[PDB]
Protein backbone atom coordinates (compact mmCIF):
# COMPACT_ATOMS: atom_id res chain seq x y z
CA UNK A 1 0.00 0.00 0.00
CA UNK A 2 1.27 3.51 -1.00
CA UNK A 3 0.38 6.72 0.74
CA UNK A 4 1.37 10.36 0.64
CA UNK A 5 0.98 11.55 4.20
CA UNK A 6 0.08 15.17 3.86
CA UNK A 7 0.31 17.81 6.53
CA UNK A 8 1.25 21.44 7.22
CA UNK A 9 -2.14 22.97 6.44
CA UNK A 10 -2.80 26.13 8.43
CA UNK A 11 -4.68 29.43 8.64
CA UNK A 12 -2.76 32.10 6.82
CA UNK A 13 -3.15 35.49 5.21
CA UNK A 14 -1.52 36.58 1.85
CA UNK A 15 0.84 38.67 4.03
CA UNK A 16 2.74 35.64 5.30
CA UNK A 17 4.21 32.28 4.31
CA UNK A 18 3.24 28.63 4.48
CA UNK A 19 4.98 25.33 3.89
CA UNK A 20 2.90 22.29 2.99
CA UNK A 21 4.45 18.87 2.84
CA UNK A 22 3.94 15.11 2.17
CA UNK A 23 5.84 12.22 3.72
CA UNK A 24 5.77 8.98 1.86
CA UNK A 25 4.79 5.63 3.29
CA UNK A 26 5.61 2.39 1.43
CA UNK A 27 6.81 4.39 -1.56
CA UNK A 28 10.12 6.17 -1.33
CA UNK A 29 11.17 9.36 -3.03
CA UNK A 30 14.58 8.37 -4.37
CA UNK A 31 12.94 7.78 -7.76
CA UNK A 32 9.76 9.77 -7.27
CA UNK A 33 8.70 12.52 -9.51
CA UNK A 34 6.18 14.67 -7.72
CA UNK A 35 3.74 17.44 -8.49
CA UNK A 36 1.38 19.84 -6.70
CA UNK A 37 -2.04 20.75 -8.02
CA UNK A 38 -4.57 23.07 -6.45
CA UNK A 39 -8.30 23.47 -6.55
CA UNK A 40 -9.91 26.69 -5.43
CA UNK A 41 -13.46 26.16 -4.13
CA UNK A 42 -15.80 26.28 -7.13
CA UNK A 43 -12.91 25.70 -9.57
CA UNK A 44 -11.29 22.88 -11.52
CA UNK A 45 -7.77 21.54 -11.16
CA UNK A 46 -4.85 23.90 -11.71
CA UNK A 47 -1.33 22.55 -11.88
CA UNK A 48 1.11 24.37 -9.55
CA UNK A 49 4.44 22.69 -10.40
CA UNK A 50 6.61 19.53 -10.61
CA UNK A 51 9.93 18.31 -9.24
CA UNK A 52 11.98 15.54 -10.86
CA UNK A 53 13.94 13.09 -8.76
CA UNK A 54 17.30 14.41 -7.54
CA UNK A 55 18.91 11.31 -9.30
CA UNK A 56 17.64 12.77 -12.63
CA UNK A 57 18.91 16.31 -11.85
CA UNK A 58 16.34 17.79 -9.40
CA UNK A 59 14.92 19.99 -12.17
CA UNK A 60 11.67 21.77 -11.48
CA UNK A 61 8.83 23.06 -13.61
CA UNK A 62 6.43 25.74 -12.45
CA UNK A 63 3.20 27.13 -13.77
CA UNK A 64 3.54 30.79 -14.79
CA UNK A 65 0.68 32.33 -12.60
CA UNK A 66 2.15 30.72 -9.44
CA UNK A 67 5.81 30.87 -10.36
CA UNK A 68 8.30 32.35 -7.89
CA UNK A 69 5.94 32.69 -4.94
CA UNK A 70 5.26 28.88 -4.99
CA UNK A 71 8.37 26.65 -5.09
CA UNK A 72 9.08 22.92 -4.75
CA UNK A 73 11.89 21.03 -2.98
CA UNK A 74 12.69 17.52 -1.69
CA UNK A 75 14.18 16.25 1.62
CA UNK A 76 15.91 13.01 0.40
CA UNK A 77 16.13 11.51 3.95
CA UNK A 78 12.66 11.09 5.42
CA UNK A 79 10.85 11.01 2.05
CA UNK A 80 9.27 14.41 2.39
CA UNK A 81 8.09 16.68 -0.42
CA UNK A 82 7.80 20.38 0.28
CA UNK A 83 5.80 23.26 -1.19
CA UNK A 84 7.11 26.57 0.13
CA UNK A 85 4.84 29.48 -0.43
CA UNK A 86 5.68 33.15 0.29
CA UNK A 87 4.03 36.54 -0.38
CA UNK A 88 0.77 35.18 -1.70
CA UNK A 89 -2.27 36.66 -3.39
CA UNK A 90 -5.94 36.70 -2.46
CA UNK A 91 -6.39 34.48 -5.50
CA UNK A 92 -4.36 31.64 -3.96
CA UNK A 93 -7.11 30.27 -1.74
CA UNK A 94 -7.28 26.59 -2.62
CA UNK A 95 -7.01 23.00 -1.62
CA UNK A 96 -3.54 21.82 -2.50
CA UNK A 97 -2.68 18.25 -3.17
CA UNK A 98 0.58 16.36 -3.70
CA UNK A 99 0.51 13.62 -6.36
CA UNK A 100 2.94 11.01 -7.81
CA UNK A 101 2.92 8.10 -10.31
CA UNK A 102 4.00 4.73 -8.98
CA UNK A 103 5.39 2.43 -11.69
CA UNK A 104 6.05 -1.22 -10.83
CA UNK A 105 7.60 -3.64 -13.28
CA UNK A 106 7.79 -7.19 -11.90
CA UNK A 107 9.82 -9.23 -14.31
CA UNK A 108 9.28 -12.93 -14.88
CA UNK A 109 12.95 -13.58 -15.44
CA UNK A 110 16.33 -12.02 -14.81
CA UNK A 111 17.54 -13.03 -18.39
CA UNK A 112 15.02 -11.06 -20.62
CA UNK A 113 12.87 -7.93 -20.14
CA UNK A 114 10.12 -9.31 -22.45
CA UNK A 115 7.50 -10.88 -20.11
CA UNK A 116 6.50 -8.96 -16.93
CA UNK A 117 3.64 -7.56 -14.77
CA UNK A 118 3.19 -3.75 -15.15
CA UNK A 119 1.16 -1.98 -12.35
CA UNK A 120 0.44 1.84 -12.41
CA UNK A 121 -0.92 3.59 -9.22
CA UNK A 122 -1.93 7.29 -9.07
CA UNK A 123 -1.29 8.36 -5.50
CA UNK A 124 -2.69 11.53 -3.95
CA UNK A 125 -2.41 13.16 -0.56
CA UNK A 126 -5.58 14.10 1.38
CA UNK A 127 -5.58 17.82 0.51
CA UNK A 128 -4.46 20.78 2.66
CA UNK A 129 -5.13 24.45 2.34
CA UNK A 130 -3.87 27.88 1.67
CA UNK A 131 -6.27 30.39 3.06
CA UNK A 132 -6.95 34.15 2.65
CA UNK B 1 4.12 -29.38 -52.79
CA UNK B 2 4.26 -32.33 -50.34
CA UNK B 3 4.11 -35.91 -51.39
CA UNK B 4 1.97 -38.41 -49.52
CA UNK B 5 4.96 -39.89 -47.73
CA UNK B 6 5.73 -36.52 -46.14
CA UNK B 7 2.33 -35.44 -45.01
CA UNK B 8 2.51 -34.32 -41.41
CA UNK B 9 6.32 -34.68 -41.34
CA UNK B 10 7.16 -30.99 -41.41
CA UNK B 11 5.67 -28.07 -39.58
CA UNK B 12 6.18 -24.28 -40.04
CA UNK B 13 6.65 -22.88 -36.48
CA UNK B 14 6.77 -19.26 -35.36
CA UNK B 15 8.18 -18.09 -32.05
CA UNK B 16 9.68 -15.14 -30.15
CA UNK B 17 13.46 -15.52 -29.65
CA UNK B 18 15.84 -13.48 -27.57
CA UNK B 19 18.34 -11.13 -29.20
CA UNK B 20 21.75 -9.62 -28.47
CA UNK B 21 20.05 -7.11 -26.20
CA UNK B 22 18.18 -8.00 -23.04
CA UNK B 23 15.25 -5.75 -23.98
CA UNK B 24 14.83 -6.65 -27.67
CA UNK B 25 12.88 -9.62 -29.11
CA UNK B 26 12.69 -11.08 -32.65
CA UNK B 27 10.10 -13.12 -34.49
CA UNK B 28 11.62 -16.21 -35.93
CA UNK B 29 10.11 -18.91 -37.93
CA UNK B 30 11.56 -22.20 -38.99
CA UNK B 31 10.78 -25.59 -40.40
CA UNK B 32 10.81 -28.43 -37.91
CA UNK B 33 10.52 -32.12 -38.29
CA UNK B 34 7.52 -33.51 -36.51
CA UNK B 35 9.68 -35.87 -34.45
CA UNK B 36 11.32 -32.92 -32.70
CA UNK B 37 8.15 -31.32 -31.30
CA UNK B 38 5.32 -32.37 -28.92
CA UNK B 39 1.81 -30.74 -28.88
CA UNK B 40 0.83 -29.07 -25.57
CA UNK B 41 -2.62 -27.97 -26.78
CA UNK B 42 -5.20 -30.59 -27.88
CA UNK B 43 -6.64 -29.05 -31.10
CA UNK B 44 -4.57 -25.84 -30.75
CA UNK B 45 -1.51 -25.15 -32.95
CA UNK B 46 0.58 -24.82 -29.75
CA UNK B 47 3.63 -27.15 -29.74
CA UNK B 48 6.85 -27.19 -27.62
CA UNK B 49 10.34 -28.59 -28.35
CA UNK B 50 10.70 -32.30 -27.39
CA UNK B 51 13.40 -31.64 -24.76
CA UNK B 52 12.20 -28.69 -22.63
CA UNK C 1 -0.19 27.34 -20.69
CA UNK C 2 -2.35 24.48 -22.23
CA UNK C 3 -6.02 25.19 -22.50
CA UNK C 4 -8.53 22.40 -22.35
CA UNK C 5 -12.31 22.75 -22.64
CA UNK C 6 -15.08 20.15 -22.32
CA UNK C 7 -18.19 19.01 -24.16
CA UNK C 8 -20.99 18.49 -23.13
CA UNK C 9 -20.85 21.06 -20.34
CA UNK C 10 -22.86 18.64 -18.14
CA UNK C 11 -23.82 15.01 -18.71
CA UNK C 12 -27.39 13.93 -17.95
CA UNK C 13 -27.53 10.14 -18.20
CA UNK C 14 -29.09 7.30 -16.28
CA UNK C 15 -27.04 4.44 -14.99
CA UNK C 16 -26.66 1.86 -17.77
CA UNK C 17 -26.31 4.49 -20.51
CA UNK C 18 -23.13 5.35 -22.41
CA UNK C 19 -21.90 8.48 -20.66
CA UNK C 20 -19.43 9.77 -23.22
CA UNK C 21 -17.46 12.93 -22.35
CA UNK C 22 -15.10 14.63 -24.76
CA UNK C 23 -12.62 17.56 -24.53
CA UNK C 24 -10.59 19.83 -26.73
CA UNK C 25 -7.12 21.18 -26.59
CA UNK C 26 -6.21 24.52 -28.06
CA UNK C 27 -2.75 23.06 -28.51
CA UNK C 28 -2.12 19.97 -30.65
CA UNK C 29 -0.74 17.93 -27.78
CA UNK C 30 0.06 14.32 -28.68
CA UNK C 31 -2.36 11.67 -27.43
CA UNK C 32 0.56 9.97 -25.63
CA UNK C 33 0.08 12.49 -22.77
CA UNK C 34 -3.73 12.38 -22.47
CA UNK C 35 -5.22 11.43 -19.16
CA UNK C 36 -8.62 11.49 -17.50
CA UNK C 37 -9.46 11.68 -13.79
CA UNK C 38 -12.70 11.08 -11.83
CA UNK C 39 -13.27 13.38 -8.86
CA UNK C 40 -15.96 12.42 -6.46
CA UNK C 41 -16.82 15.77 -4.81
CA UNK C 42 -14.86 16.18 -1.58
CA UNK C 43 -12.21 13.67 -2.69
CA UNK C 44 -8.87 13.91 -4.42
CA UNK C 45 -9.34 13.17 -8.22
CA UNK C 46 -8.63 9.60 -9.31
CA UNK C 47 -6.71 8.76 -12.50
CA UNK C 48 -8.76 6.49 -14.76
CA UNK C 49 -6.73 6.46 -17.95
CA UNK C 50 -3.35 7.78 -19.20
CA UNK C 51 -1.40 7.77 -22.52
CA UNK C 52 -4.83 8.02 -24.18
CA UNK C 53 -5.03 4.22 -23.64
CA UNK C 54 -3.44 2.62 -20.54
CA UNK C 55 -5.92 2.03 -17.70
CA UNK C 56 -4.73 2.75 -14.18
CA UNK C 57 -4.51 -0.28 -11.93
CA UNK C 58 -7.69 -0.89 -9.97
CA UNK C 59 -9.88 0.97 -12.45
CA UNK C 60 -12.95 -0.93 -13.86
CA UNK C 61 -12.91 -1.91 -17.53
CA UNK C 62 -16.03 0.09 -18.23
CA UNK C 63 -13.60 3.02 -18.60
CA UNK C 64 -11.77 3.43 -21.92
CA UNK C 65 -10.67 6.40 -24.01
CA UNK C 66 -9.05 7.51 -27.24
CA UNK C 67 -7.83 10.61 -29.05
CA UNK C 68 -5.44 12.21 -31.52
CA UNK C 69 -4.75 15.89 -32.31
CA UNK C 70 -6.91 18.32 -30.38
CA UNK C 71 -9.86 15.89 -30.17
CA UNK C 72 -9.76 13.65 -27.06
CA UNK C 73 -12.44 11.47 -25.43
CA UNK C 74 -13.49 9.27 -22.48
CA UNK C 75 -16.09 6.54 -22.68
CA UNK C 76 -17.92 4.98 -19.82
CA UNK C 77 -19.44 2.00 -21.62
CA UNK C 78 -22.27 1.81 -19.11
CA UNK C 79 -22.74 4.44 -16.47
CA UNK C 80 -22.90 3.16 -12.90
CA UNK C 81 -23.82 4.94 -9.55
CA UNK C 82 -20.08 5.02 -8.70
CA UNK C 83 -19.47 7.30 -11.69
CA UNK C 84 -21.55 10.26 -10.63
CA UNK C 85 -18.53 12.50 -10.26
CA UNK C 86 -16.71 15.33 -12.04
CA UNK C 87 -14.44 14.28 -14.85
CA UNK C 88 -11.35 16.11 -16.05
CA UNK C 89 -8.91 15.57 -18.98
CA UNK C 90 -5.22 16.48 -18.63
CA UNK C 91 -2.79 17.12 -21.55
CA UNK C 92 0.91 17.11 -20.78
CA UNK C 93 2.17 19.14 -23.77
CA UNK C 94 5.11 20.18 -21.58
CA UNK C 95 2.59 21.53 -19.00
CA UNK C 96 -0.21 18.75 -16.87
CA UNK C 97 -2.95 21.33 -17.21
CA UNK C 98 -6.58 20.22 -16.88
CA UNK C 99 -9.99 20.99 -18.40
CA UNK C 100 -12.64 22.69 -16.16
CA UNK C 101 -14.35 19.56 -14.82
CA UNK C 102 -17.60 18.15 -16.15
CA UNK C 103 -20.21 16.69 -13.87
CA UNK C 104 -21.95 13.48 -14.65
CA UNK C 105 -25.53 13.79 -13.45
CA UNK C 106 -28.93 12.22 -14.51
CA UNK D 1 -1.43 -25.07 16.31
CA UNK D 2 1.93 -23.45 17.22
CA UNK D 3 3.49 -23.59 20.62
CA UNK D 4 5.06 -20.57 22.29
CA UNK D 5 8.58 -21.70 21.51
CA UNK D 6 7.67 -21.71 17.82
CA UNK D 7 6.53 -17.99 17.64
CA UNK D 8 6.61 -16.66 14.03
CA UNK D 9 9.44 -19.33 13.81
CA UNK D 10 7.88 -20.46 10.57
CA UNK D 11 6.48 -18.36 7.78
CA UNK D 12 4.01 -19.20 4.96
CA UNK D 13 5.58 -17.49 1.89
CA UNK D 14 4.16 -17.17 -1.59
CA UNK D 15 5.98 -16.16 -4.71
CA UNK D 16 5.96 -16.16 -8.51
CA UNK D 17 8.38 -18.91 -9.68
CA UNK D 18 9.76 -19.61 -13.11
CA UNK D 19 8.84 -22.79 -14.91
CA UNK D 20 9.83 -24.97 -17.88
CA UNK D 21 8.62 -22.59 -20.62
CA UNK D 22 9.89 -18.99 -20.76
CA UNK D 23 6.46 -17.52 -21.24
CA UNK D 24 4.82 -19.39 -18.41
CA UNK D 25 4.94 -18.72 -14.71
CA UNK D 26 3.57 -20.37 -11.59
CA UNK D 27 2.43 -19.36 -8.13
CA UNK D 28 4.16 -21.35 -5.44
CA UNK D 29 4.07 -21.22 -1.73
CA UNK D 30 6.15 -22.94 0.85
CA UNK D 31 7.07 -23.02 4.49
CA UNK D 32 10.30 -21.37 5.49
CA UNK D 33 12.11 -21.19 8.71
CA UNK D 34 12.44 -17.65 9.88
CA UNK D 35 16.23 -17.98 10.02
CA UNK D 36 16.39 -18.44 6.23
CA UNK D 37 14.60 -15.23 5.23
CA UNK D 38 15.27 -11.52 5.83
CA UNK D 39 12.56 -8.77 5.90
CA UNK D 40 12.68 -6.31 2.98
CA UNK D 41 11.50 -2.79 3.91
CA UNK D 42 11.72 -3.26 7.72
CA UNK D 43 8.34 -4.51 9.07
CA UNK D 44 6.58 -5.66 5.84
CA UNK D 45 5.10 -8.80 4.26
CA UNK D 46 7.90 -8.53 1.65
CA UNK D 47 10.90 -10.80 2.45
CA UNK D 48 13.88 -12.12 0.40
CA UNK D 49 15.90 -15.35 0.92
CA UNK D 50 18.89 -14.69 3.25
CA UNK D 51 21.55 -15.42 0.61
CA UNK D 52 20.35 -13.49 -2.46
CA UNK E 1 33.77 22.24 -19.28
CA UNK E 2 35.37 20.22 -22.13
CA UNK E 3 38.57 21.08 -23.90
CA UNK E 4 37.97 21.20 -27.64
CA UNK E 5 40.10 18.10 -28.17
CA UNK E 6 37.67 16.04 -26.04
CA UNK E 7 34.40 17.10 -27.53
CA UNK E 8 32.48 14.02 -28.57
CA UNK E 9 34.81 11.70 -26.61
CA UNK E 10 32.55 11.11 -23.64
CA UNK E 11 28.88 10.33 -23.42
CA UNK E 12 26.53 10.27 -20.36
CA UNK E 13 24.46 7.03 -20.59
CA UNK E 14 21.38 5.96 -18.64
CA UNK E 15 20.50 2.24 -18.64
CA UNK E 16 18.38 -0.47 -16.93
CA UNK E 17 20.65 -2.76 -14.87
CA UNK E 18 19.69 -5.97 -13.20
CA UNK E 19 19.53 -6.14 -9.43
CA UNK E 20 19.96 -8.70 -6.67
CA UNK E 21 16.30 -9.73 -7.15
CA UNK E 22 15.32 -11.45 -10.41
CA UNK E 23 12.13 -9.58 -10.79
CA UNK E 24 13.56 -6.06 -10.24
CA UNK E 25 15.56 -3.54 -12.31
CA UNK E 26 17.41 -0.33 -11.40
CA UNK E 27 18.23 2.88 -13.22
CA UNK E 28 21.92 3.53 -13.56
CA UNK E 29 23.76 6.60 -14.90
CA UNK E 30 27.40 6.15 -15.96
CA UNK E 31 30.06 7.88 -18.12
CA UNK E 32 31.38 6.00 -21.19
CA UNK E 33 34.07 6.68 -23.64
CA UNK E 34 32.79 6.98 -27.16
CA UNK E 35 35.16 4.24 -28.27
CA UNK E 36 33.26 1.69 -26.17
CA UNK E 37 29.75 2.29 -27.57
CA UNK E 38 28.00 2.22 -30.91
CA UNK E 39 24.79 3.92 -32.15
CA UNK E 40 21.76 1.88 -33.17
CA UNK E 41 19.50 3.60 -35.74
CA UNK E 42 21.11 7.07 -36.35
CA UNK E 43 19.54 10.46 -35.40
CA UNK E 44 18.76 8.70 -32.07
CA UNK E 45 20.46 8.41 -28.64
CA UNK E 46 20.01 4.60 -28.69
CA UNK E 47 23.59 3.34 -28.16
CA UNK E 48 24.80 -0.12 -27.08
CA UNK E 49 28.06 -1.44 -25.62
CA UNK E 50 30.63 -2.16 -28.40
CA UNK E 51 30.99 -5.91 -27.82
CA UNK E 52 27.42 -7.22 -27.37
C1 LIG F 1 14.33 1.70 -18.38
O1 LIG F 1 13.21 1.38 -17.57
C2 LIG F 1 12.15 2.33 -17.49
C3 LIG F 1 11.09 1.69 -16.60
O2 LIG F 1 10.47 2.71 -15.81
C4 LIG F 1 11.62 2.73 -18.87
O3 LIG F 1 10.80 3.90 -18.76
C5 LIG F 1 9.42 3.65 -19.07
O4 LIG F 1 9.15 3.27 -20.41
C6 LIG F 1 7.79 2.89 -20.61
C7 LIG F 1 7.68 2.43 -22.06
O5 LIG F 1 8.92 1.81 -22.43
C8 LIG F 1 6.84 4.04 -20.27
O6 LIG F 1 5.49 3.57 -20.28
C9 LIG F 1 4.69 4.24 -21.26
O7 LIG F 1 4.20 5.53 -20.85
C10 LIG F 1 3.39 6.16 -21.84
C11 LIG F 1 2.89 7.50 -21.34
O8 LIG F 1 3.00 7.58 -19.92
C12 LIG F 1 2.84 8.96 -19.56
O9 LIG F 1 2.58 9.21 -18.18
C13 LIG F 1 3.57 8.69 -17.29
C14 LIG F 1 3.13 8.96 -15.86
O10 LIG F 1 3.26 10.35 -15.50
C15 LIG F 1 1.96 10.99 -15.43
O11 LIG F 1 0.92 10.30 -14.74
C16 LIG F 1 0.86 10.50 -13.33
C17 LIG F 1 -0.41 9.86 -12.81
O12 LIG F 1 -1.52 10.70 -13.13
C18 LIG F 1 0.85 11.97 -12.94
O13 LIG F 1 1.00 12.09 -11.52
C19 LIG F 1 1.96 12.75 -13.63
O14 LIG F 1 1.68 14.13 -13.40
C20 LIG F 1 2.00 12.48 -15.13
O15 LIG F 1 0.90 13.15 -15.76
C21 LIG F 1 4.89 9.39 -17.58
O16 LIG F 1 5.91 8.87 -16.73
C22 LIG F 1 5.23 9.13 -19.04
O17 LIG F 1 6.52 9.62 -19.46
C23 LIG F 1 6.60 9.36 -20.87
O18 LIG F 1 7.20 10.40 -21.63
C24 LIG F 1 8.62 10.45 -21.53
C25 LIG F 1 9.12 11.58 -22.40
O19 LIG F 1 8.17 12.66 -22.33
C26 LIG F 1 9.24 9.11 -21.92
O20 LIG F 1 10.66 9.15 -21.72
C27 LIG F 1 8.65 7.96 -21.12
O21 LIG F 1 9.16 6.72 -21.62
C28 LIG F 1 7.14 7.98 -21.24
O22 LIG F 1 6.74 7.64 -22.57
C29 LIG F 1 4.12 9.67 -19.93
O23 LIG F 1 3.94 11.08 -19.73
C30 LIG F 1 2.19 5.28 -22.19
O24 LIG F 1 1.46 5.90 -23.24
C31 LIG F 1 2.66 3.92 -22.65
O25 LIG F 1 1.51 3.10 -22.82
C32 LIG F 1 1.87 1.96 -23.63
O26 LIG F 1 1.56 0.75 -22.95
C33 LIG F 1 0.18 0.63 -22.60
C34 LIG F 1 -0.04 -0.65 -21.81
O27 LIG F 1 0.26 -0.39 -20.43
C35 LIG F 1 -0.68 0.67 -23.86
O28 LIG F 1 -2.06 0.62 -23.48
C36 LIG F 1 -0.41 1.96 -24.61
O29 LIG F 1 -1.14 1.96 -25.85
C37 LIG F 1 1.07 2.06 -24.93
O30 LIG F 1 1.46 1.01 -25.83
C38 LIG F 1 3.54 3.30 -21.58
O31 LIG F 1 2.79 3.03 -20.39
C39 LIG F 1 7.09 4.47 -18.83
O32 LIG F 1 6.28 5.60 -18.51
C40 LIG F 1 8.55 4.82 -18.66
N1 LIG F 1 8.81 5.20 -17.29
C41 LIG F 1 9.18 6.45 -17.02
C42 LIG F 1 10.48 6.60 -16.28
O33 LIG F 1 8.51 7.41 -17.36
C43 LIG F 1 12.78 3.11 -19.77
O34 LIG F 1 12.29 3.25 -21.11
C44 LIG F 1 13.90 2.08 -19.79
N2 LIG F 1 15.02 2.75 -20.44
C45 LIG F 1 16.03 2.15 -21.05
C46 LIG F 1 17.32 2.91 -21.05
O35 LIG F 1 15.93 1.05 -21.57
C1 LIG G 1 5.49 -12.58 -29.90
O1 LIG G 1 5.27 -11.39 -29.15
C2 LIG G 1 4.18 -10.60 -29.60
C3 LIG G 1 4.14 -9.33 -28.77
O2 LIG G 1 4.03 -9.69 -27.38
C4 LIG G 1 2.91 -11.42 -29.45
O3 LIG G 1 1.77 -10.65 -29.87
C5 LIG G 1 0.80 -10.59 -28.80
O4 LIG G 1 0.54 -11.89 -28.29
C6 LIG G 1 -0.41 -11.93 -27.23
C7 LIG G 1 -0.56 -13.38 -26.78
O5 LIG G 1 0.72 -13.86 -26.35
C8 LIG G 1 -1.74 -11.35 -27.69
O6 LIG G 1 -2.66 -11.31 -26.60
C9 LIG G 1 -1.52 -9.94 -28.22
O7 LIG G 1 -2.76 -9.45 -28.75
C10 LIG G 1 -0.48 -9.95 -29.32
N1 LIG G 1 -0.22 -8.58 -29.71
C11 LIG G 1 0.15 -8.25 -30.94
C12 LIG G 1 0.95 -6.98 -31.06
O8 LIG G 1 -0.13 -8.94 -31.91
C13 LIG G 1 3.05 -12.69 -30.27
O9 LIG G 1 1.89 -13.52 -30.14
C14 LIG G 1 4.26 -13.45 -29.77
N2 LIG G 1 4.42 -14.66 -30.55
C15 LIG G 1 4.19 -15.86 -30.01
C16 LIG G 1 5.12 -16.95 -30.42
O10 LIG G 1 3.28 -16.05 -29.23
C1 LIG H 1 2.52 -12.95 -8.23
O1 LIG H 1 1.93 -12.42 -9.40
C2 LIG H 1 0.57 -12.07 -9.22
C3 LIG H 1 0.00 -11.70 -10.58
O2 LIG H 1 0.07 -12.85 -11.43
C4 LIG H 1 0.45 -10.96 -8.18
O3 LIG H 1 -0.93 -10.61 -8.03
C5 LIG H 1 -1.09 -9.18 -7.86
O4 LIG H 1 -1.28 -8.88 -6.48
C6 LIG H 1 -1.42 -7.49 -6.19
C7 LIG H 1 -1.64 -7.33 -4.69
O5 LIG H 1 -3.04 -7.44 -4.44
C8 LIG H 1 -2.60 -6.92 -6.95
O6 LIG H 1 -2.68 -5.51 -6.71
C9 LIG H 1 -2.44 -7.17 -8.43
O7 LIG H 1 -3.60 -6.70 -9.13
C10 LIG H 1 -2.26 -8.66 -8.68
N1 LIG H 1 -1.99 -8.86 -10.08
C11 LIG H 1 -2.91 -9.31 -10.92
C12 LIG H 1 -2.71 -8.91 -12.36
O8 LIG H 1 -3.84 -9.99 -10.55
C13 LIG H 1 1.06 -11.50 -6.89
O9 LIG H 1 1.06 -10.55 -5.82
C14 LIG H 1 2.50 -11.89 -7.15
N2 LIG H 1 3.11 -12.41 -5.93
C15 LIG H 1 4.33 -12.06 -5.52
C16 LIG H 1 4.39 -11.24 -4.28
O10 LIG H 1 5.34 -12.39 -6.12
C1 LIG I 1 1.62 -27.71 -56.32
O1 LIG I 1 0.67 -28.84 -56.43
C2 LIG I 1 -0.44 -28.62 -57.40
C3 LIG I 1 -1.34 -29.86 -57.34
O2 LIG I 1 -2.02 -29.96 -56.09
C4 LIG I 1 0.16 -28.37 -58.84
O3 LIG I 1 -0.90 -28.09 -59.76
C5 LIG I 1 1.14 -27.15 -58.78
O4 LIG I 1 1.70 -26.93 -60.09
C6 LIG I 1 2.29 -27.44 -57.75
N1 LIG I 1 3.21 -26.28 -57.60
C7 LIG I 1 4.37 -26.17 -58.27
C8 LIG I 1 5.24 -24.97 -58.05
O5 LIG I 1 4.74 -27.05 -59.06
C1 LIG J 1 -2.57 -30.21 -41.74
O1 LIG J 1 -1.82 -31.46 -41.57
C2 LIG J 1 -2.55 -32.52 -40.81
C3 LIG J 1 -1.59 -33.70 -40.64
O2 LIG J 1 -0.64 -33.49 -39.59
C4 LIG J 1 -3.88 -32.88 -41.56
O3 LIG J 1 -4.62 -33.84 -40.81
C5 LIG J 1 -4.74 -31.57 -41.72
O4 LIG J 1 -5.95 -31.89 -42.44
C6 LIG J 1 -3.92 -30.50 -42.52
N1 LIG J 1 -4.70 -29.23 -42.60
C7 LIG J 1 -4.67 -28.41 -43.67
C8 LIG J 1 -5.47 -27.14 -43.67
O5 LIG J 1 -3.98 -28.68 -44.67
C1 LIG K 1 -5.89 -25.03 17.14
O1 LIG K 1 -5.94 -24.22 18.38
C2 LIG K 1 -7.32 -23.83 18.80
C3 LIG K 1 -7.18 -22.95 20.04
O2 LIG K 1 -6.57 -21.69 19.75
C4 LIG K 1 -8.19 -25.12 19.05
O3 LIG K 1 -9.52 -24.75 19.38
C5 LIG K 1 -8.20 -25.99 17.74
O4 LIG K 1 -8.96 -27.19 17.98
C6 LIG K 1 -6.73 -26.37 17.35
N1 LIG K 1 -6.71 -27.13 16.06
C7 LIG K 1 -6.17 -28.35 15.94
C8 LIG K 1 -6.18 -29.03 14.60
O5 LIG K 1 -5.67 -28.94 16.91
C1 LIG L 1 2.61 -13.22 13.33
O1 LIG L 1 3.70 -13.71 14.19
C2 LIG L 1 4.49 -12.63 14.86
C3 LIG L 1 5.66 -13.27 15.62
O2 LIG L 1 5.27 -14.30 16.53
C4 LIG L 1 3.53 -11.78 15.78
O3 LIG L 1 4.26 -10.70 16.36
C5 LIG L 1 2.36 -11.21 14.90
O4 LIG L 1 1.46 -10.47 15.75
C6 LIG L 1 1.58 -12.38 14.21
N1 LIG L 1 0.54 -11.82 13.30
C7 LIG L 1 -0.67 -12.38 13.15
C8 LIG L 1 -1.65 -11.75 12.20
O5 LIG L 1 -1.00 -13.40 13.77
C1 LIG M 1 32.12 26.38 -18.14
O1 LIG M 1 32.58 27.11 -19.33
C2 LIG M 1 32.06 28.51 -19.43
C3 LIG M 1 32.58 29.08 -20.75
O2 LIG M 1 31.96 28.47 -21.88
C4 LIG M 1 32.54 29.33 -18.18
O3 LIG M 1 32.00 30.65 -18.23
C5 LIG M 1 32.04 28.61 -16.87
O4 LIG M 1 32.50 29.36 -15.72
C6 LIG M 1 32.61 27.15 -16.82
N1 LIG M 1 32.08 26.40 -15.65
C7 LIG M 1 32.74 26.30 -14.48
C8 LIG M 1 32.13 25.52 -13.35
O5 LIG M 1 33.84 26.85 -14.31
C1 LIG N 1 26.89 16.66 -29.04
O1 LIG N 1 28.21 16.16 -29.48
C2 LIG N 1 28.33 15.98 -30.95
C3 LIG N 1 29.71 15.36 -31.21
O2 LIG N 1 29.76 14.00 -30.78
C4 LIG N 1 28.11 17.35 -31.67
O3 LIG N 1 28.18 17.18 -33.09
C5 LIG N 1 26.69 17.91 -31.27
O4 LIG N 1 26.49 19.19 -31.90
C6 LIG N 1 26.60 18.07 -29.71
N1 LIG N 1 25.23 18.49 -29.33
C7 LIG N 1 24.96 19.30 -28.28
C8 LIG N 1 23.54 19.66 -27.95
O5 LIG N 1 25.87 19.75 -27.56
Amino acid sequence: EVQLVESGGDLVKPGGSLRLSCAASGFTFSDAWMSWVRQAPGKGLEWVGRIKSNIDGGTTDYVAPVKGRFTISRDDSKNTLYLQMNSLKTEDTAVYYCTTGVETYDFWSGYDDHYYDYYFRDVWGKGTTVTV
Amino acid sequence: NITDDMRGELKNCSFNATTELRNKRQKVYSLFYRLDIVPMGENSTNYRLINC
Amino acid sequence: EIVLTQSPGTLSLSAGERATLSCRASQSVSSSYLAWYQQKPGQAPRLLIYGASSRATGIPDRFSGSGSGTDFTLTISRLEPEDFAVYYCQQYGSSFTFGPGTKVDI
